[PDB]
RNA sequence: CCUGACUGCGAGGCCUGCAAGCCGAGCAGGGGCGAAAGCCGGGCCUAGUGAACCGGUGGUCCCGUGUGGAAGGGCCAUCG
RNA sequence: UUGGCUCUUGGUCGCGCCUGCGUAGGAUAGGUGGGAGCCUGUGAACCCCCGCCUCCGGGUGGGGGGGAGGCGCCGGUGAA
RNA sequence: GCGGGGGGAACCUGGGGAACUGAAACAUCUCAGUACCCAGAGGAGAGGAAAGAGAAAUCGACUCCCUGAGUAGCGGCGAGC
RNA sequence: GCCCGGAUAGCUCAGUCGGUAGAGCAGGGGAUUGAAAAUCCCCGUGUCCUUGGUUCGAUUCCGAGUCCGGGCACCA
């Protein structure tokens, strides 16, 4: 609705950590990388809402 | 009333109803018509899904070796020893390169593709068009696509047996000619549909046993008992 | 007791809470009520030999009847 | 060129009736960056926000009214 | 509590083979898939009544007039 | 030929059953199954031999006193119960 | 937030439930009409939701999304 929103970002599917980016113009693409708890680091990602 | 079919006098040993049972369903197909030839016996089978959702496909085979030499033509392309896996383990038709030449230019008298490794790139690019979605690609579950290519061949003969659905979901396999004994007969198709519930897609359930049958190529049929 | 059955004897209380619900998709219902409620049975029948009526209530008059007919 | 618009934490404090509010070196984790020191736990700062309660989803696998499941709840995140 | 009976219809899913016209296609072949063919009690597929149902033949089916054929394959046109 | 019939200071059981107030307003809630109305029995009443209790292959009619425990708990998870 | 239904031509809209994409209005072109209107005739705008998919292919059928359209449901 308002052009920010809320995301959650998850690692790849097994739990996540989350936090904003918006939404706004840039549409789609959604990646990042970020460090959780499964594992150790590794590579995390984005994916989720 | 009365059906414009002389195999309405076939028809009177065509009684289709009860199922029946295995051994004894064999017996019916047996009983089926007896001009040219052995009596026809091919099966065939079908399911509860929904086809057009791509996700349910399944398509493939395993090995049951038996005495019946004609069934699923299947080029099936080698580079060596593999070559003589494929001649002497016996289908009826086997080439290299230049016949997917032959294939290139416009031919076309075999009924799915296998071969070796080495190849793959070839026959899974050069021939989509030739292919199409018509299950001509080798495909690693239906008994094609890698070194196992020969003794699967023994079976197209013997025993080959594969599966097949797509936008009707209709399923075919080998069986057994007429004069089959009935403990192999029998015992081939209690293999495949124990084969049935080994390909079998998740999403849609039910009674996906819905239907399990036998026509004869060009000639009389009978729904064989799925179950006993 | 004028509005009970007689093979059997019936006159029940009641409250009514009406309000909301919504439970086990989200969050809780509204309720208020406190209002007290008669909830009640009926009447009807026959004959003995020669000459009646009955009373009695519904289930026990398929029942009843069966009953008395039995005599 | 990337993601430190990181998890785990926090010595010490500013303010302050309470709850709030705000700043934090330093250590482990595992990274980004330059060759290296050294930097980075959001934005040059001071507004852009809300206690609880009851629920929502995803985990954890903690409990699971005889024993085993499960419903259900808790704890983590996180939304109305 | 409250019955009968009659007439109705609408729906539901199969069943009865009761249907399949882009185009080309010895033709109006849903497809999947099967493999190179199956009957004569009408000994006929020649026509000879009628019918099924039609956006033509049609595909389909009872009548026989009975005199060993008829269609498919191969072919071949096809996206099969 | 039997019996009921009514009357009782308080107590009891059943059939009905309320608001002020309490929540610093107020309906859910509480005051409260109270007060009170009526029916009924008695010198006591009901209760009462388990289609229980609940965790021990244990208990063993019920009522009453203590403690359990203001805990387990239920709640505009607020009052409070 | 659930189920629905919706991105076809200038407009609003056909849509064999897979081989073709067009209808009233709308323009303009032209004719006669007393003149404007009205008459009547005629050439035009396209992936047919962006996309795949099953199939031989895609307005058509699967679907992911999409976004609008309506309605429902909303005890913090």
């Amino acid at each position: 609705r308002i052009k920010l929103l809320l995301e959650c970002t998850e690692c790849k599917r097994r739990n996540y950590a989350t936090e904003k980016n918006k939404r706004n113009t840039p549409n789609k693409l959604e990646l990042r990388k970020y460090c959780p708890w499964c594992r150790k680091h590794t590579v995390h990602r984005e994916v989720k809402i | 009333p009365k059906h414009g079919k002389r195999y309405r006098a076939l028809l009177e040993k065509v009684d289709p109803n009860k199922i029946y049972t295995i051994d004894e369903a064999a017996h019916l197909v047996k009983e089926l018509a007896t001009a040219k030839f052995d009596e026809t016996v091919e099966v065939h089978a079908k399911l509860g899904i929904d086809p057009r959702r791509s996700d349910q496909n399944v398509r493939g085979t395993v090995s049951l070796p038996h005495g019946l030499g004609k069934q699923v033509r299947v080029l099936a392309i080698a580079k060596g020893e593999k070559i003589k896996e494929a001649e002497e383990a016996g289908a009826d038709y086997v080439g290299g390169e230049e016949i997917i030449q032959k294939i290139l230019d416009g031919w076309m008298d075999f009924d799915a593709v296998v071969a070796t490794p080495d190849v793959m790139g070839a026959v899974g690019s050069k021939l989509g068009r030739i292919l199409g979605p018509r299950g001509l690609l080798p495909n690693p579950k239906a008994g094609t696509v890698g070194f196992n290519i020969g003794e699967i061949i023994r079976e197209i003969k013997a025993g080959r047996i594969e599966f097949r659905n797509d936008k009707t979901g209709a399923i075919h396999a080998p069986v057994g000619k007429a004069s089959f004994p009935p403990e192999k007969l029998a015992d081939n198709i209690r293999a495949f549909i124990r084969a049935l519930e080994a390909h079998k897609p998740e999403g849609a359930k039910g009674t996906f046993l819905r239907s399990v049958y036998v026509t004869t190529t060009m000639g009389p049929s009978v729904r064989i008992n799925p179950h006993s | 007791m004028k509005e009970g059955i007689h093979p059997k004897l019936v006159p029940a209380r009641i409250i009514c809470g009406c309000g909301n619900v919504i439970e086990t998709y989200s969050t809780k219902p509204e309720i208020y009520v406190e209002v007290c409620s008669k909830c009640h049975p009926f009447y009807t029948g026959q004959q003995r030999f020669v000459d009646t009526e009955g009373r009695v209530e519904r289930f026990q008059r398929r029942y009843g009847d069966s009953y008395r007919k039995g005599r």
